[PDB]
């Protein structure tokens, strides 16, 4: 996965998330919910649209070229005309094949980049108030209602006002 | 080879005459003469072999 997130530490993609590409899914005292992250979603889309536009652009009109099918045997001059065209086609087919390969690998990998970029953005956002559970989820060590979750997404989460509670919940015995 | 009544044949030749140049024909006979000239240029122009219906 190169960044190791999609099919790496995230087990599955969310088939029911059809309002974005990347997003959040949560559970708290007020129930469960789900909402997309439009920043990272749009970022992946912009990069892909960019390369897509860049691949799919037209070429020059081509007008009177050489004959490529021959009704009679002519030998040496025909041999060459056939050889030139064949050479051309092999090279263009190659370029196409390689192009797709490189592009696709890169698309796979840039979308994996955006996944980890979102994860790390959140991990930093939450400071010392939550722990990485390993599967792409965080364990929040304080009460965090729907309003609280809506400050984490949307990046308006001041960790400092929860810090005290979280530390006490994190550092007990069992 | 017999073609439609005839066991003879005509060889076709072409000539380009530049501006300031002159077409000069000396012939002692057997000449299939030109009646004039085609205006010859070059551009988005070609030819294709096909039996596809033009629509
Ligand atoms: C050098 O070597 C070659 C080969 O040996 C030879 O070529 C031969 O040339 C002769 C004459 O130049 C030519 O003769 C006939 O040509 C017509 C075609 O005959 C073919 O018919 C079929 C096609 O329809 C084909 O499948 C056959 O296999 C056959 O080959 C034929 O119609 C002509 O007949 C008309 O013309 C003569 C006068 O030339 C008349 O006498 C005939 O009655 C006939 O006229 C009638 O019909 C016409 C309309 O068709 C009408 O207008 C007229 O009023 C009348 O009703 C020729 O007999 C051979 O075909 C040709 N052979 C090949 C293989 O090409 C050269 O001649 C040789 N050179 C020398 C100097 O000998
Ligand atoms: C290229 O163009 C020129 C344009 O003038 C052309 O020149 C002409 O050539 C012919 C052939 O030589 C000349 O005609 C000759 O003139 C006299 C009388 O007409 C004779 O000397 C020739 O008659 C011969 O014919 C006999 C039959 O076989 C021979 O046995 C004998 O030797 C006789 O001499 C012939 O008719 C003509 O005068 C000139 N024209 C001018 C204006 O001077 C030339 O022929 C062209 N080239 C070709 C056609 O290949
Ligand atoms: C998150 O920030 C955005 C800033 O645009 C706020 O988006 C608004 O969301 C409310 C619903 O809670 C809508 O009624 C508004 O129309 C949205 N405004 C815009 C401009 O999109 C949102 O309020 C913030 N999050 C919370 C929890 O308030």
């Amino acid at each position: 996965g190169i960044f190791g997130a999609i099919a790496g530490f995230i087990e599955n993609g969310w088939e029911g998330m059809v309002d974005g590409w990347y997003g959040f899914r949560h559970q708290n005292s007020e129930g469960t919910g789900q909402a997309a992250d439009l920043k990272s979603t749009q970022a992946a889309i912009n990069q892909i649209t960019g390369k897509l536009n860049r691949v799919i652009k037209k070429t020059n009109e081509k007008f009177h070229q050489i004959e490529k099918e021959f009704s009679e045997v002519e030998g040496r001059i025909q041999d060459l005309e056939k050889y030139v065209e064949d050479t051309k086609i092999d090279l263009w087919s190659y370029n196409a094949e390689l192009l797709v390969a490189l592009e696709n690998q890169h698309t796979i990998d840039l979308t994996d980049s955006e996944m980890s970029k979102l994860f790390e953005r959140t991990r930093r956002q939450l400071r010392e108030n939550a722990e990485d559970m390993g599967n792409g989820c965080f364990k929040i060590y304080h009460k965090c209602d729907n309003a609280c979750i809506g400050s984490i997404r949307n990046g308006t989460y001041d960790h400092d006002i929860y810090r005290n509670e979280a530390l006490n919940n994190r550092f007990q015995i069992k | 080879p017999w073609v439609r009544g005839v066991s003879s044949i005509i060889s076709i030749y072409w000539t380009i005459v530049k501006p300031g140049d002159i077409l000069l024909i000396n012939s002692t006979g057997n000449l299939i003469a030109p009646r004039g000239y085609f205006k010859i240029q070059s551009g988005k122009s070609s030819i294709m072999r096909s039996d596809a219906h033009i629509d």
